[PDB]
């Protein structure tokens, strides 16, 4: 039987104070029925959270501690690190705030972070890029404490990856209260990137995205991703935001505080359970604020070395030597339509499970019309000019210099009622012009092969094929072998002539 | 306008000194009614009592920064941490008069803190200026595994990189760990000669005494270390003729303080200027937000130039470590530290007395032992490396030229026959050729004995992403070279950008380029139509992971053409050309010599097209080489008065 | 990221021509380049150095080799000796130049031997030469 204390300190509704005490009787699924704790600080500055923790650890022999804050706090993972430090009580810290992870702890602490550390964000985030084909991106970074960290992140994130990675630039940006509004406002109106990568907090995350709407740098066209530092309280977010901003969270990001707080006190006691098991004992109890022994004890080492390897419930939650999670089950979110963080993919076993064939652009920036500098290009399949193949067996993806084309759904038999797309990979004179054009003119472009018709024929009044889907808005333009004549120009605008052709007759001379 | 400052100091008359010197900052710098207070309280032995009375002494007043020394008795970081975090919380900055530790100067750990004495991680640099001044390169770093450590590793590193150099190797010991010689034997066995140690005292008493006993105190070997090393436990077991660093000041409280004070003075009477200033929360208890101001006075307090200071200007870099210290470069001189030289920030000046290094010598010993066994890795190519079976008593076969003279053989050990068939044993053969006479030739000009030896699984060498693998690794020769198996290449190894990165090559001894050879003269070079639209009639590839391999991997415009290769590469050279004259291969593409002297001794053969990628042979030495510019010279004389064109005459005509 | 870059004419390699007085300056892929010398032809103000513009197999290394290592550079010719002779222990030339650290670099029809490499470091070879006999038939 396990004394586990959980502290509190996200407020709220205050009946939900009763909900603390009633956590006696609830714990009888796990093994070696836990012994609860409640304690609520309500303030959460250094002088309440040392003197809620010392009498808690004087008061009972308490085995664990369970630490949940508001998202906005910054300094208590320090607090507790040091409070861990000095007391030698294994904490767990849940929800949000104080489970940023703090790389760096003191030697003999156990904090043991629930969260996920920047560079398996950035690994996630680089997964994403790479499914979609995203190479050029521009990194986007505040004066806040931990840029270097991001930076040297993002470098040996993109180095350790076999696509050719274009990083077009890099600045870091000041954002906060007033401040330097200027030289902000320059810098973001040279920022020339399809897809941009932001790092800052909160508040500087409001800031930037009001100054890049202010830029035009908002709207189809551009992609934002941002780890979990830039959001804060997933359930409302700002009205700064825009749509589509892509981040990565733990799988808990839904839970509920009553279901964090049973996770980390399933973590304790699945951790007391097996060192008891392993050892023939239960673990002894933490000590008081008292003068603290020194050289760590091998039953507190040990007791650690078994707290940190445990898996409950399928999921595992096994722990870093820094104190953070390895391996976990990570989800990459996304803002919708109706301004609401849902679910895009999953990232299981460092494989990526994506929901959109293609990435949606629906947002309503079109203000500007020239701001969505994105295109979906309509193609078909003509040997010496566009080849389409099976992608790599290897690495999926496609092969070099080869742009991925998605079939256009399976609409040949599957009529409208199947979203996904076909994944193939197009190469050719005509991809080859496309490529150049995308690099001359500065666009992004959706490629798609064409499913019904092949080239264009007005068959009873409508149009098939390419001259189809760009006639009636499905493609903003159509590359391929598609011959200028009068009949068609009549209906759409064609560019200059790039490959000269017309009618020519073929014999066998044998 | 009353503006209340804070200190934590340990003998409550270092409190009397702190007053004394904001009185005098509180003259010099005109009161008006600015009316800077000054209050302290003295160290306590409990953290967390500690951190409780920063919240109700200095907290609870309005305090606009925090001054925080360190007690007589050594705790390392223990100290200073608490206030670091009380402050911290609410922005308030804390200055640190005598902390040296790294973690101090990590911002997303230790938000608000800054120190007027430089951590323990720029002893680097200063090292970095004496391997300028003696021209130094290859260095061992024997760093504790601690994060002090890690942090001068990373420190040395990044600086060594801008001068685009490498420490040879880096040694981590776990802190506190006895018995660490068998680290200390690899030291012995690499060619540096410098080593410098990052440890604490008693880890650098534990590898002094280790050293000494495997003879690394000797003459040729140079020690570089901090103050950490030459002071305590340490000293006394300090080998003689070490060289170390001392900061002036460093324990020097008063100075520091004053120094601090005055910085503060400055910055708060900018900060008043500012207008917008707020308050300092005014307790911990209650208040939950940080001062606002917090962030916007740290920004004034670093950039600050008071050059007015006891110990000199007082200048902060951008994670508030003291920019521009000055260190003493101490020499060990019989069981006496003395001073032979000052770090002023930017350069050593030797000023008095003479140094000694470590083996008594009185001359400056160069950071290399170069050995004279070279063990040489060697592939079999027919001009220029033929390989043989030697005679059943061990010795190579007695031959004779066409012109009548003996032909040199050395005795190689190389993998008999392929990987199944081969009873996996190095089985002594006879290598001869090209190669092996310039390697005869260059050992006697050089004055080194050699040991040549094959490639273990006959490549040349690539870089290749193995699946589930964290970085990519070089194979064949190569990766022999890289790995320590080999230290020297004497072969056919061609020249390109891709090896240059992690390899020294000499001046070529031979120019050629890439051709095609094809059976019975109807391809135009790599420009021909069928070479760019392949078909299963037309089968053409080269030799796997060579020279050729990555000349195709690094074209787009030939990505279709190194397609079709890839799926019909070939083990070896000979292989690929008994292929080409038994009609299973179209067209072998590879170096020019070796082409060209395959056509002509074997006939029924011919070259096509132009030499499309021209380069040349060079020998392949480790980055940084010693006598990387021996060989060379070597190698530019045999070129300028007759050898290789001797060479030539002999082996490929 | 500024250096001195040494050279002199050769003909295939580099080519020195006087910019048109008309335009002022020089056509586009052609270096800007100067005369070694100091201010003695000068006569006060007039010119105080020739300019000159040169191009080449050399000059379009060179501008590669800026565009790709990010470096900017002047350019002068050399007016003491062509290319190299250590005439009683004192260098003539572009090597001449390069020893004395008047020139931070030399490029141009600077062959590699062994006495030149003992002084100063060269870099890899970028175009193969050596001794050739030439015949009238
Ligand atoms: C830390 O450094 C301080 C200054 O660098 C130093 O204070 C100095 O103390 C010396 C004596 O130790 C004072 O010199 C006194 O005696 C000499 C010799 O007669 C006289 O010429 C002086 O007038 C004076 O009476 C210095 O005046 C004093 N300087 C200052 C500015 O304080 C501390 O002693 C050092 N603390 C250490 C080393 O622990
Ligand atoms: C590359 O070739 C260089 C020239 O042959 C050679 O320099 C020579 O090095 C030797 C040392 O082995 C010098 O000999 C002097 O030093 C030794 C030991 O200190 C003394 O015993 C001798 O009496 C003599 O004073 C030569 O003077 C020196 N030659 C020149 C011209 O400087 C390099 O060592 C070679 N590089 C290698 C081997 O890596
Ligand atoms: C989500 O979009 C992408 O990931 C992406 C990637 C590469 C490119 C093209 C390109 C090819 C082959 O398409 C290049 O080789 C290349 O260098 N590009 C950059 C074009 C571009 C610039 C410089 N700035 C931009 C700003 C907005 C949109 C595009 C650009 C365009 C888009
Ligand atoms: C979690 O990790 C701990 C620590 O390694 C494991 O405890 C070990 O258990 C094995 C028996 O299976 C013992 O031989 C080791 O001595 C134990 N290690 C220590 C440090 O005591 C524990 O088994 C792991 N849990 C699971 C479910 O595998
Ligand atoms: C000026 O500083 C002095 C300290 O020298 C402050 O006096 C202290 O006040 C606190 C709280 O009132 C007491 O606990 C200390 O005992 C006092 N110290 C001494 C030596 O008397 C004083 O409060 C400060 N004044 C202002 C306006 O901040
Ligand atoms: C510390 O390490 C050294 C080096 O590994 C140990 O010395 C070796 O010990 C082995 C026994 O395991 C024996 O082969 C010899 O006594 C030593 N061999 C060599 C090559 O040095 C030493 O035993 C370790 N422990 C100490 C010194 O307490
Ligand atoms: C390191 O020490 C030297 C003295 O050896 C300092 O140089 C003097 O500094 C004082 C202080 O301002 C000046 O008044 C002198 O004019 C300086 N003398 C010389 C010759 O420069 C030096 O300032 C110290 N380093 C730093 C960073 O202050
Ligand atoms: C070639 O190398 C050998 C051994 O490596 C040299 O022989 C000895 O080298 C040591 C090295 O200093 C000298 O102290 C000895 O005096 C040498 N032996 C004799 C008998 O002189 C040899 O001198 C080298 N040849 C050179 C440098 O020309
Ligand atoms: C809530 O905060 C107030 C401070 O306004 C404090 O007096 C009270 O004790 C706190 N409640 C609990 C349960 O600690
Ligand atoms: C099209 O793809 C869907 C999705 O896999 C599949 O169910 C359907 O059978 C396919 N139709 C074909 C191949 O005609
Ligand atoms: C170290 O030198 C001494 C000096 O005589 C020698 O006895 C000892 O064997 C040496 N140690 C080695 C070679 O490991
Ligand atoms: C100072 O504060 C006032 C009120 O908080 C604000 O109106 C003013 O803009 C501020 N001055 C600045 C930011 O320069
Ligand atoms: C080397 O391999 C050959 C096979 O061709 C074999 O005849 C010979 O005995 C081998 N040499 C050994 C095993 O020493
Ligand atoms: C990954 O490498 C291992 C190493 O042997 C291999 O067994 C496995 O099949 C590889 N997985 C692939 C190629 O998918
Ligand atoms: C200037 O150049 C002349 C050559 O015309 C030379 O004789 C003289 O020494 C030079 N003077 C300098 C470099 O001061
Ligand atoms: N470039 C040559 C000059 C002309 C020649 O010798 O061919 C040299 O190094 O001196």
């Amino acid at each position: 039987a396990v004394t586990v204390a959980v502290v509190f300190g996200s407020s709220g509704p205050l009946q939900t104070q009763a909900r603390t005490r009633l956590t006696s009787q609830n714990f009888l699924d796990l093994p070696l029925e836990i012994q609860p704790l409640t304690v609520g600080v309500n303030n959460t500055n250094p002088s309440s959270i040392l003197t809620q923790i010392c009498g808690l650890l004087g008061a009972a022999r308490v085995h664990g501690i369970v630490f949940e804050d508001n998202v906005d706090t910054e300094a208590v993972a320090q607090l507790l690190d040091f409070v861990s430090s000095q007391t030698h009580v294994p904490i767990l810290s849940i929800s949000g705030g104080s489970a940023v992870v703090l790389t760096p702890k003191e030697p003999g602490s156990a904090f043991l972070q629930l969260g996920v550390s920047l560079e398996q964000q950035l690994q996630v985030l680089f997964k994403v890029l790479e499914e979609y084909d995203w190479s050029a991106f521009a990194v986007i970074t505040s004066l806040h404490p931990g840029h270097a960290l991001f930076l040297e992140g993002v470098r040996a994130v993109a180095d350790a990856s076999y696509l050719s990675w274009r990083l077009l630039d890099v600045l870091t940006l000041e954002l906060g209260p007033g401040g330097p509004r200027a030289r902000t406002q320059r810098l973001l109106r040279q920022v020339d990137a399809p897809v941009l990568v932001a790092y800052c907090s909160r508040e500087e995350a409001e800031v930037l995205f009001a100054e890049a709407a202010q830029a035009g740098l908002v709207g189809p066209g551009h992609v934002w991703l941002v780890p979990n530092l830039a959001l804060g309280s997933t359930d409302a977010p700002p009205a700064a935001f825009p749509v589509g901003l892509i981040s990565v969270v733990t799988e808990s990001w839904r839970l509920s505080l009553r279901q964090k707080v049973r996770d980390g006190v399933a973590i304790l006691a699945l951790g007391a359970h097996s060192y008891r098991r392993q050892y023939g004992t239960l673990p002894a109890p933490a000590g008081d604020c008292r003068s603290h022994p020194g050289p760590v004890s091998p039953a507190r080492e040990a007791f650690y070395r078994h707290l940190l390897n445990v898996t409950w419930e399928g999921r595992d939650f096994s722990f870093s030597p820094g104190g953070y999670l390895v391996r976990p089950t990570m989800v990459v979110i996304a803002l919708n339509r109706h301004r609401l963080w849902e679910m895009v993919g999953r990232w299981d076993h460092g494989v990526l499970y994506m929901k959109y064939p293609v990435w949606p652009r629906y947002s309503t920036s079109l203000q500007p019309v020239v701001d969505s500098r994105h295109l979906t290009v309509a193609t078909l399949e003509e040997r010496p000019f566009v080849i389409v193949e099976s992608p790599d067996p290897g690495t999926g993806g496609c092969v070099p210099n080869t742009v991925p084309c998605r079939r256009q759904s399976n609409h040949t038999f599957s009529s409208g009622d199947l979203t996904p797309y076909t994944k193939l990979c197009c190469k050719g004179f005509c991809i080859d012009i496309l490529k150049k054009l995308a690099k001359v003119v500065k666009f992004s472009y959706d490629l798609y092969l064409v499913t019904n018709g092949k080239h264009g024929k007005r068959v009873r009044g409508v149009w098939n094929g390419m001259i189809g889907e760009v006639y009636y808005k499905r493609a903003d333009m159509a590359i391929g072998s598609l011959t200028i004549n009068e009949e068609r120009s009549e209906i759409i605008d064609f560019s200059v002539p790039f490959v000269e052709t017309g009618i020519s007759v073929m014999v066998s001379r044998s | 306008k009353i503006v209340n400052i804070g200190a934590v100091l340990s003998t409550r008359k270092h409190e009397q000194m702190f007053r004394e010197a904001v009185n005098q900052a509180n003259k010099r710098h005109g009161s008006w009614k600015i009316q800077l207070n000054a209050t302290s309280v003295t160290h306590k032995p409990n953290a967390i009592q500690m951190a409780l009375s920063v919240c109700e002494d200095l907290i609870s007043s309005q305090v606009y920064a925090i001054l925080v020394s360190h007690p007589p008795t050594p705790n390392d970081h223990f100290t200073p941490t608490p206030v670091s975090y009380t402050a911290g919380f609410y922005r308030i900055p804390v200055l640190g008069l005598t902390t040296r530790m790294s973690i101090y100067s990590d911002k997303s750990i230790h938000l608000s803190f800054l120190r007027t004495v430089p951590p323990y991680s720029h002893q680097s640099s200063v090292w970095f200026e004496m391997m300028r001044v003696y021209n130094w390169n290859h260095i061992i770093l024997l760093v504790s595994d601690d994060h002090e450590g890690r942090a001068a590793q990373k420190r040395l590193e990044t600086l060594l990189e801008e001068r685009e150099s490498k420490a040879e190797k880096v040694l981590q010991f776990d802190p506190g760990t006895k018995n660490v010689t068998a680290l200390l034997m690899e030291a012995r066995e690499l060619e540096a000669r410098v080593i410098i140690l990052s440890a604490s005292e008693d880890d650098a008493a534990t590898v002094y005494r280790a050293a000494a006993m495997l003879n690394m105190t000797g003459s040729g070997y140079v020690w570089l270390v901090g103050e950490r090393e030459i002071s305590g436990n340490a000293l006394r077991y300090a080998p003689d003729g070490i060289i170390g660093l001392q900061l002036i000041n460093g324990k020097n409280e008063s100075a520091h303080i004053s120094d601090a004070v005055g910085v503060v003075a400055q910055a708060v009477h900018e900060l008043l200027e500012k207008e917008n200033i707020t308050d300092p929360p005014r307790g911990c208890v209650g208040n939950t937000n940080i001062w606002k101001t917090g962030p916007l006075f740290k920004r004034v307090l670093m950039s600050s130039k008071y050059a007015d200071g006891v110990t000199g200007r007082v200048e902060f870099n951008e994670d508030g470590d003291r920019k521009f210290a000055n260190y003493s470069i101490m020499n060990l001189q019989n069981r006496k530290l003395v001073q032979v030289g000052i770090y002023n920030g930017t350069h050593v000046i030797p000023n008095d007395r003479k140094i000694i290094w470590p083996g008594g010598e009185t001359e400056k010993p160069r950071g290399y032992q170069m050995s004279t066994r070279l063990k040489i890795v060697t592939i079999h190519q027919e001009p220029f490396v033929y390989v043989k079976p030697t005679m059943s008593d061990g010795t190579c076969k007695e031959e004779f030229t066409v012109n009548g003279d003996p032909v040199k053989k050395v005795i190689c050990t190389g993998p008999n026959d392929t990987s199944p068939g081969s009873p996996r044993h190095t089985v002594p053969q006879c290598c001869y050729g090209f190669c092996i006479d310039l390697l005869i030739k260059l050992a006697r000009t050089m004055n080194f004995t050699y040991e040549v030896h094959l490639v273990a699984d006959g490549k040349f060498g690539t870089q290749e992403r193995v699946n589930n693998s964290n970085k990519k690794e070089w194979n064949g020769m190569m990766g022999e070279l890289l790995s320590g198996q080999a230290d020297m290449i004497v072969a056919p190894l061609t020249i390109n950008n891709e090896r240059a990165q992690y390899i020294e090559f000499s001046k070529p001894f031979k120019y050629q380029g890439l051709t095609i050879l094809v059976k019975k003269e109807r391809i135009t070079g790599i420009n021909d139509p069928r070479l760019r639209n392949p078909s299963d009639k037309f089968i053409y590839a080269t030799v796997k992971q060579s020279s050729v391999d990555i000349y195709f991997r690094r074209q787009v415009e030939l990505s279709t053409m190194y397609r079709h290769m890839e799926k019909h590469n070939y083990e070896s050279a000979a292989e690929a050309i008994q292929a080409v004259r038994d009609n299973k291969l179209h067209a072998f593409i590879w170096d020019s010599a070796v082409l060209e002297f395959e056509a002509s001794q074997k006939c029924d053969l011919v070259t096509t097209g132009e030499l499309f990628f021209r380069s040349g042979f060079g020998i392949g030495m480790r980055k940084d080489s010693p006598w990387k510019q021996n060989v060379s010279l070597s190698i530019l004389k045999s070129h300028e008065n007759g050898f290789m064109e001797d060479l030539d005459k002999t082996w490929v005509r």
